[PDB]
């Protein structure tokens, strides 16, 4: 909102453009509305009646998700696992000195009447049960998340993590491309009871069943990635969380890093409901994705690849980001912490080593590096051209629009 | 391309301003903000 | 246009050519005339029958889109959604504080009678219905939409779609190419129920039913992709929408932006009906296409592509244009955000840097018009090798390049 006027005959012209939203929702600025998460689990009708509903619904595709959660709910309140310290997460208190809890201490109502097939079901089967039916209905979660065909290569997880005193085989059919246990994602009360799951044994990790993880954690940080990229950029490149902070250089990184540190919402948090954000439905766009913060992921990402990561290599390329700027900050700053390297002795006996134009800095520090950069005319040297180069010549197997292929295609002629 | 015309100096002329338009580009600012630029300060360099 | 003489003979000469036409009509320039959208929906005949006549119809190529609005409409008036805030678009009141609105909010009126199959029909389906009957038909209407075998490539967008909570699978037979469903589109009241669909969950974003936009969505900001490019052009080069715009340098470009940001007609509106000017009916030639906008089309795209856009790869090159001084004018652009980089520091502990402290052939330190454009008259109005090797590198080493697109025409051009 300045003013544009055109020049041949001095008319105003109001640019403007179509209107955006989806602004992102926090975590804690919901638990100022509500005061619990709803679990419902509306039909309850004999624990063992449902042991068979779905022991047979799943030898064929037409299983009713309203009866795995009510199976999952009967075969887990395992009311076990004690408290040594306190455990509390957004004011919400869900124990206290000593206490047992259990995995549904997380808020259980109940509602409608729908059901599918008659009172006493399919009931050939016994107590297998616990021991192994609820990690398997667990499991396709997980493999449910997965497009590429790496989801068969990871659906033998269940198979041989069942194996574990009770060895079956098999049970459904047909593929997956989200058709058969892969819709159960969208039902709002089935991802409820995974994190449930899944929080409660980040909780007692050391529980006899804490076995059921092998596939409920995926829910864990489910549409929070530019955290995760931020924590390996500081791995990978061994600086500290506000060393790397001050190495952003682009007004959209800035903001979206903001965005990602707002104070109230613990994040850095031991065990708390953030993780689960997204499956207890506690926020319907994360303010953590990379869809959401993509600058910051391309500069992340791209810098973390000439630093040599693998993850790196497939990251996506996201659209409408600044691809040019983005791209010489990534460079400057692989290319800072990538030719002075640490370096400094670490053990002796009695005997150490006391170390203290064009040619760049000596350390890793913005101010020094920056003013280097302009004394360069802020264009690239030929030198941290060649760097980039070889570590972008000599990868293989690029994806089309991953970062990686960005990355080669711009700097290995 | 038709026949029974007189192809060299047909292509020649067309080569001629074809260049001409090609290379000296319209380009002028055509809005501003209180802030514009007046351009017109300042032998085998084409006109 | 003056007085062109011929000169051996000194005599007149009045060089004119055919005229040309299809001005494009504004959204707002039309609630001028009328004030309601008709939805057409003649026949209204048993909400149950008709749940049949489509479901056997569809299994064989000849079932009657007058049956399907009919259906749809049926299926669809869930009264649902509460408004928070006020909803009001071009004078239309559609709701105010509080009230429940359904998709049809949006005007009904009735017609003729030359109905298809009889009475009571293929009776043999239940309330499958709603949950997945609807959203499959709507589904097609996307399909539809394009030609290469990206189709069949996102109608299993549909079957994946509908396994959600009640599974069942295909449906009809032949191609596509625009034979079976994907005639749907000329109907000018099926493309009615789709837009106000569509319209409808845009603002009741959070719907239990707004699952239906997935298929519905390709309705929204129809025939308006320069608008678009223009957007992808602010994001690419990090510029806001008023400095993008005094890096317009060509007449043409700047008479159709011009064009698109004329100011009755709420583009940059929250829930308009603007973005389905076409499918609503209420415009018939785009004033944000870039058929209706092709200078700008092709200068937005070209300078997106030097500065590394993905999308540009493939755009298409509009005809009658003048690609000489477009393009040399998209080049300057891309060049100038190109080699001076944004670049601050952004974050400290105490300790940061002022930054504020190669003669005349140098190009300028920013990115301004004025700094840049006198650049340019020093360096004799012709591209610098190194500005046409900066050109050369962006353009070299892309591949799959389709015939007709910028990025073919950028490639030739620049890629010696």
């Amino acid at each position: 909102s300045v003013t544009v006027k055109r020049i041949i005959d001095n008319t105003v012209i109001v640019p403007k453009l179509p209107a955006n939203e989806d602004p992102v929702e926090y975590p804690a600025d919901y638990f100022r509305k509500s005061k619990e998460i709803p679990l419902y689990i509306n039909t309850t009708k004999s624990l063992s009646d449902l042991r068979g509903y779905v022991y047979q619904g799943l030898k064929s595709g037409n299983v009713s998700i309203i009866h795995v959660n009510s199976y999952l709910y009967g075969a887990l309140k395992d009311i076990r696992g004690k408290l040594d310290k306190d455990w509390s997460s957004f004011g919400i208190n869900i124990g206290k000195a000593g206490d047992t809890i259990g995995i549904f201490d997380l808020v259980s109502l109940k509602a409608l009447d729908g059901v599918l097939p008659d009172g006493v079901s399919d009931a050939s089967r016994t107590s297998a049960d616990d021991k192994w039916l609820p990690l398997y209905l667990l499991g396709l979660y997980r493999v449910g998340r997965t497009q590429m065909p790496e989801y068969r290569k990871k659906l033998m997880d269940g198979l041989t993590n069942q194996c574990k005193m009770i060895n079956e085989q098999f049970e459904p059919l047909v593929p997956e491309g989200r058709d058969i246990f892969d819709v159960w994602g969208n039902d709002s009360n089935y991802t409820k009871i995974v994190a449930a799951v899944d929080m409660f044994f980040h909780m007692f990790k050391k529980h006899e069943c804490a076995s059921f993880r092998y596939g409920t954690i995926v829910s864990r940080f489910k549409d929070c990635a530019a955290l995760a990229t931020f924590g390996h950029l500081c791995k990978i490149t061994g600086m500290s969380t506000e060393d790397v902070t001050t190495w952003i250089l682009n007004r959209e990184v800035a903001d979206e890093m903001v965005q990602m540190m707002l104070p109230g919402q613990e994040i850095d948090k031991a065990d708390s409901y953030m993780p689960y954000l997204i499956d207890f439905g506690l926020s319907s766009k994360s303010p953590y994705s990379s869809v959401k913060n993509p600058a910051f992921h391309f500069w992340g990402q791209l810098t973390a690849l000439l630093l040599r990561s693998t993850r790196a290599r497939n990251a996506r390329q996201p659209d409408d980001i600044e691809y040019t700027s983005l791209t010489t900050a990534g460079l400057l700053y692989a290319y800072a912490v990538g030719s002075s390297a640490d370096l400094a002795q670490q053990f002796c006996v009695g005997d150490n080593k006391y170390t203290p134009t064009n040619a760049p800095p000596q350390g890793r520090d913005v101010v020094e590096w920056l003013g280097w950069f302009e004394d360069q005319n802020r264009k690239p040297t030929p030198d941290m051209m060649q760097y980039a180069k070889r570590a972008v010549m000599s990868l293989q197997g690029l994806r089309e629009k991953t970062i990686g292929k960005y990355a080669k295609s711009e700097f290995d002629k | 391309q038709p026949d029974d015309i007189e192809y060299t100096s047909l292509t020649t002329a067309g080569l001629l301003y074809a260049y001409a338009v090609g290379s000296s580009a319209d380009l002028a600012q055509q809005f501003c903000v209180g802030d514009n630029k007046y351009t017109p300060d300042d032998t085998n360099a084409p006109p």
